[PDB]
RNA sequence: CGCGGCACAUCCACCUUGUGGUGGGUGUGGGUAGGGGAGCGUCCCUCAUUCAGCGAAGCCACCGGGUGACCGGUGGUGGA
RNA sequence: AUGCCGUGGUGUAAAGCGUGGCAGUGAGACGGCGGGGGAUAAGCUCCGUACGUCGAAAGGGAAACAGCCCAGAUCGCCGGC
RNA sequence: GAAAAGUACCCCGGGAGGGGAGUGAAAGAGUACCUGAAACCGUGUGCCUACAAUCCGUCAGAGCCUCCUUUUCCUCUCCGGAGGAGGGUGGUGAUGGCGUGCCUUUUGAAGAAUGAGCCUGCGAGUCAGGGACAUGUCGCAAGGUUAACCCGUGUGGGGUA
């Protein structure tokens, strides 16, 4: 297996792993490859940039699945105060394969 | 023009109640009582995202500490090896690997160990 | 129209007075808040009208009448009669033969023998005399039809 | 698979929570056993009730065709009816509200060998 | 003294349900003809025929 | 995520220590965070996880007489005045484990999780453990690194 | 035609509803002070 | 700071090279009384269009949708 | 010493001025630094400061805490410093 | 309900009331009658709860229960998802963290400062005037504009005081 970093984010991944990660630049079906900060074959422990400048990830996109709706109001006190709003953060679905 | 603003009053009404159930007592019968709940369950949740983000770092160090001790090793040496390697790792996937794997941790332990330059001089 | 305070019947008594009764600042039984009490900013009778210029008038109508003839809706006829006598069915016969169309503005003038027999009961088709001529009917009927003793003044009207 | 009759009673002018206080002796007994406690209930409010069990018999064994002897009560209700009310005066002009309170009563038997 | 507030609904359910009657019975009641059922304390009467119904 | 949070995922085996030089405050530390289970990497503190401490020689455990003689336990009743004023060193003649089952109270979390700990914990005044059944593991104190 | 008749651009301003919530104007929605003001327009000679 | 999505001014390049918009960059965006600008929904009228006793409106539940005031769809009751 | 008026260069999306339309405020509190009344007093009170904060500002820390310290939240993130 | 077609008859029952039949398109149209909301009462039922204190929630979050996809497999396999693993909607939510209710008015409020028992409906910044200042936009252009009144029919044309 191996942490990948995306999305400013560091996910665990292997060989065949759906993950939900954030919007970037795909369509539906694409490899786009993906730096990594640890790769682990199950005993050998990476450390450097000689192996992770050498591998990457190289995932497939299947869709573009949307995140949870979130509907919220900010509530001050007796001031009056109901700041109204939404948000619905865009995902991406990535296949791992590498 | 009379208009029977009823229409209107019901469609935030039912659109609140049904939202609101799981509440205890009037908060999840009555409009008026349910409406103040939710404005402090909203406020409560929009602070708590942030606090779960930190709780969750917390955790995810607790447990690497307990990994380190287990290894001899504190949680400040440790990450102050881990920069000095330039294992820009985090602790989240650091912390499963200290549950799933713990034999690749304590080879981490040893890259931060060698990497740690001697004491507590400069 | 609408009705208030001061028009209702009653309503001059205070009871219920202003200490030792558990209950409101009552002062009447009309008020707005109290059920078959009066309105309150209610629809007043209002008799309005928006009086405008006679440049814009004209020049509206005008315009209209200019739009419909560029796009070809005009049918101008010289009479509108089977000699005397009016014909409903004569004149659907030959406007619907002519025009094809739903909604119809007619100008004829002061003549009841069939121009303002004939096209009654003709869903759709309204008929005025030139100095009634507006806008509203003008802008809703396509092809509208003209008689030439309507043209005659109207244009002499208008140089 | 339990092929129930069902009796009831409107307007009966016996209040709510009496009635509920009354049935709550009788869910899942039998209906002879049930009757028996209704007619020695020292609540002195049991009779209309036995009279609407009594109906679930009767129809339950004519109607349905079953056997009386095999009967439970499956459910029974006491259902809030229509709340009437009388002014009462009391002391210094104090016009107080005195309610009529109704229930309709609810019975379902089924044989349960 | 009055109620400064509303009991919860929760409570008055829990005091409304402590409000009930006793259950007494006895079987094997052997009168004239048909064993009605009655209470053993008016069971004597029973044998002697001082009920109705 | 997690994945220690999983019913019956719990090993609870029987750590000992024969607390006789050890201080109080050390003592009651160690067993504190060793019973809830903060040295292991599946610490959950949603659950009752952790392993069972025993403490023995809690007659030996090494207080000062500076505060034996001046430190004092208090156990109010609920009655007017009613404070049970009681000295420490006495505690220790009559009931020491009380002492330091005491000690250790105050330094877990006010919460139920108390309770579901403080069910594991077994300490005795005595060398001698009855309990031997199990698989007692003696526990010793370090400063760890650093 | 009618279905095609518009108004020109900038005219037709909303009119202001003033006392209908919090996120329109407000509660006191214009006389937003307790003095004399909150129950009377004052004498601009005064 | 990082990784992503909206918004107002401004800078730049295009479509009428500010009618109003399109693409990129910087900085900006806690806020009561209060000013400004743009919006959501209900009823009625007109015009055009259009579904409807092969089941409208209102109501109940369910699944989804928008940044918001809110919406759409499906099923049931009912019957204009 | 500070502070203030005015001038000449430099730097900063920009603030400012005059001119019109529509409002609010016109009871302020505390803390820091200087002062009077009061007793060398008060969670006192009347002033000053191009001193702040609260008021109208959430969050962290001070055990809890409107006014002190740090820090001015557009929204989301199971990412770091 | 269009119409009284007003549940004949039979069975419980003192009666009321109900049930089975039956009319009616429909009885979810029975004089207490279109639709039948909410507060409210009540029955059944999945989950939690009798060693535990916090505006009565949120976020973490175990394990049960409903439903459901893939799958070893039940090969009885031209049937099905029985069961199980795993995965995933919608409940319950053990247990931990966090957190002093709305509004009004106040220098200052969760309040031991006030008002609200709950639901439903109603209820408060609008209108007349060729009023007045400023503004956006639309006619004309040193002009512009009519009022009253007249004629005429849908509110059009005249009418210069």
């Amino acid at each position: 297996y191996a942490i990948v970093k995306t999305g400013g984010k560091q996910y665990k991944v292997a060989v065949g792993d759906v993950v939900k990660v954030e919007k970037l630049e795909s369509e539906q079906g694409e490899k786009v490859s993906l730096p990594v900060a640890l790769v682990v074959d199950g005993a050998t422990v990476t450390t450097d940039a000689k192996a992770l400048a050498k591998v990457a990830v190289t995932g497939e996109v299947l869709g573009h699945t949307k995140g949870p709706k979130i509907r919220i109001h900010k509530f001050k006190n007796k001031t009056g105060y109901h700041k109204r709003q939404g948000h619905r953060q865009q995902l991406t679905v990535l296949k791992v394969t590498g | 023009a009379r208009v029977k603003r009823a229409v209107n009053a019901h469609k935030k009404r039912r659109s609140i109640l049904k939202a609101s159930r799981g509440y205890r007592g009037q908060r999840s019968r009555l409009y008026r009582k349910a409406k103040e709940q939710q404005l402090h369950s909203l406020n409560y949740a929009y602070r708590d995202r942030r606090a779960r983000k930190g709780e969750f770092r917390k955790l995810w160090i607790a447990r690497i500490n307990a990994a380190a001790r287990l290894n001899d090793i504190t949680y400040n040496r440790l990450i102050q090896g881990l920069k000095a390697a330039g294992v820009e790792v985090d602790r989240k996937n650091l912390a499963d690997i200290a549950i799933s794997d713990p034999a690749a941790f304590t080879a981490l332990v040893d890259v931060a160990r060698a990497a740690l330059p001697e004491d507590v001089n400069a | 129209s609408t009705k208030t305070r001061g028009e209702v019947s009653g309503g001059g008594r205070k009871p219920y007075r202003q200490k030792g009764t558990g209950r409101a600042r009552q002062g009447s039984t009309r008020a707005p808040q109290f059920t078959g009490g009066g309105v309150v900013h209610g629809p007043k009778p209002r008799d309005y009208s928006q009086r405008t210029p006679k440049k814009m008038i004209a020049a509206a109508l005008r315009g209209a009448l200019s739009d419909r003839a560029r796009n070809g809706r005009i049918h101008a006829i010289t009479e509108l009669v089977e000699g005397q006598n009016p014909s409903t069915k004569s004149a659907r016969a030959f406007l619907a033969s002519l025009t094809e169309r739903k909604q119809v503005l007619v100008v004829i003038g002061r003549s009841d023998e069939a121009g303002a027999k004939s096209v009654r009961n003709l869903p759709g088709v309204h008929i005025l005399a030139p100095d009634q001529l507006n806008t509203y009917d003008v802008l809703r009927a396509d092809d509208v039809v003209f008689s030439v003793e309507a043209l005659n003044a109207y244009i002499a009207a208008n140089t | 698979e339990y092929p129930s009759a069902v009796a009831k009673a409107r307007f009966v002018r016996v209040s709510p929570r009496k009635a509920r206080r009354v049935i709550d002796l009788v869910r899942g007994r039998s209906v002879s056993d049930a009757l028996d406690i209704l007619r020695w209930a020292p609540q002195a409010a049991s009779g209309p009730v036995a009279k609407v069990i009594a109906s679930a018999a009767a129809n339950a064994q004519n109607n349905g065709g079953l056997d009386p002897a095999t009967l439970v009560v499956a459910t029974v209700y006491a259902d809030q009816g229509p709340t009437a009310k009388r002014i009462r005066p009391r002391a210094q002009g104090r016009a107080f509200r005195i309610r009529r309170r109704t229930s309709h009563i609810t019975v379902v038997v089924e044989s349960r060998p | 003294a009055v109620p400064k507030r509303r009991k919860s609904r929760s409570n008055t359910r829990s005091r409304r349900s402590q409000w009930k009657a006793a259950k007494t019975e006895l079987v094997g009641v052997t009168v004239a003809g048909h064993a009605h059922k009655v209470p053993r304390r008016l069971l004597k009467a029973a044998r002697l025929g001082l009920i109705d119904f | 995520p997690t994945y220690a949070p999983k019913a019956g995922d719990t090993t609870r085996s029987w750590y000992v220590i024969d607390a006789t030089d050890v201080v109080l405050g050390r003592l009651a530390v160690a067993a504190a965070n060793l019973l809830r289970g903060k040295h292991k990497p599946t610490f959950a503190p949603n659950v009752d996880g952790g392993d069972f401490v025993i403490v023995i020689n809690a007659d030996k455990v090494a207080i000062s007489g500076d505060k034996l003689q001046h430190k004092m336990v208090y156990r109010h009743s609920g009655y007017p005045g009613g404070l049970h004023k009681r000295t420490i060193g006495e505690l220790m003649q009559r009931h020491p484990d009380r002492v330091v089952e005491k000690a250790i109270l105050g330094m877990l979390p006010k919460n139920r999780l108390s309770r579901q700990i403080q069910r594991k914990l077994r300490v005795y005044a005595g060398p001698e453990h009855p309990h031997s059944a199990q698989q007692p593991v003696p526990y010793e104190l370090k400063q760890v690194a650093q | 035609k009618l279905h095609d008749l518009r108004p020109a651009r900038g005219s037709k301003i909303a009119r202001t509803r003033v006392g209908r919530g919090d996120g329109s104007k407000g509660k006191t929605a214009g006389r937003g002070t307790k003095g004399t003001r909150a129950r009377k327009q004052v004498p601009v000679t005064f």
